């Protein structure tokens, strides 16, 4: 086993539906439908000496606790004490050896004509490599192209509630901190329940809906504790993030570096708070909506999240924030 | 994203 070929993981009617979603410094997405639904497939180059997109390759121990976090996050989803399903599942995951296979270059070419990439081409990617591949369950589409499709007032309220909710339960199980909610992480998916189900220690609880769904994705960033033992990646001699400006996203990271004192090791919930004050900066600011807001009651629910934008930061966590804020009850 |  190990490093078997992509054609073992990857069979030709895969190969031949691949559609290409994403990119990044990690690597690559691609989408593609099996065992009747479709699946995400993300692709990282792995164990080389080679410098690519402007930063060498990964190795292997450090990225095992990317899916070891990846695959405990979605495993709580079936727990009792503690359950949303916010998250995205783990499917599979396996190691590649081998070239790129010309279908999905022209696929990735056709994207490139399309909108654009800022990566290279990978051509050049010899038969001896290492690759590593990821299974993850669709999600829909993000919130970067959804900026002038949203519904109303009550679908931003119902969307802050879900966050917020699944974070609460996500400290309150595991103690969790992923701290990189940008706007092009949150996943919307159609669907026809009308209320969700979660619990927090043994409380169950219902939220409309208003026929959408959240999660969260992309958690190369994030810290965990389990079992005395806490598994997180040390980030403060790489001053590059704390450098950004134009916009609050670059502010953010070096605010919270000041809350915490330049050391990463600790565990401090407050930081997931201004993710939820950025988040909905951006919902009142960077959005357009279909509908206009001449009904009073909605007049209302516009006030409540002014209020809530306003006074959200002298709160400590986002359980209490959850249990204690009055745009909840 | 991350990175500017």
């Amino acid at each position: 086993k190990g490093p078997v070929p992509f054609s073992h993981c990857l069979p030709t009617e895969k190969l031949q539906r691949c559609e290409k979603i994403g990119e990044g410094v990690f690597g690559e997405v691609f989408q593609t439908i099996a065992d009747h639904t479709p699946v995400a497939i993300k692709i990282i180059a792995i164990e080389g000496p080679d410098l690519v997109n402007g930063s060498h390759q990964k190795t292997f121990e450090e990225i095992l606790p990317e899916i070891i976090i990846s695959k405990e996050l979605s495993l709580l989803s079936g727990e009792v004490c503690n359950r949303t399903e916010g998250f995205i599942g783990l499917n599979s995951v396996h190691c590649v050896q081998g070239s790129y296979p010309p279908l999905l270059l022209k696929a990735w070419d056709h994207y490139n004509s399309t909108k654009g990439s800022a990566n290279d081409r990978p051509d050049f990617f010899k038969d001896d490599q290492l690759f590593i591949v990821l299974e993850f369950e669709f999600g829909g589409i993000d919130l970067e192209q959804m900026r002038t499709k949203l519904s109303s007032l009550a679908t931003a309220k119902s969307i802050l509630h879900q966050l917020t909710a699944s974070l609460a339960v996500a400290e309150a199980s595991l103690r969790f901190e992923h701290r990189d909610l940008h706007w092009g992480n949150v996943l919307l998916k159609k669907t026809s329940l009308k209320k969700l189900h979660y619990t927090l220690n043994g409380k169950s609880s219902t939220i409309p809906s208003c026929g959408l769904q959240v999660s969260i994705i992309d958690y190369t960033l994030s810290r965990l504790e389990r079992d005395g033992i806490v598994v997180f990646c040390d980030v403060s001699m790489d001053e590059d993030l704390f450098t950004g400006d134009g916009d609050y996203q670059f502010d953010i990271y070096r605010l919270m570096k000041k809350e915490n004192n330049n050391r990463w090791g600790e565990y401090h919930p407050y930081s997931n708070v201004l993710w939820l004050h950025y988040l909905t900066d951006k919902m009142l600011k960077q959005m357009t909506f279909k509908t206009k807001c001449n009904t009073p009651a909605m007049k209302q629910i516009k006030r409540k999240i002014q209020e809530f934008h306003r006074t959200m930061l002298n709160f400590s966590s986002a359980t209490d924030l959850l249990c204690q804020h009055s745009l909840f009850k | 994203r991350t990175k500017q």
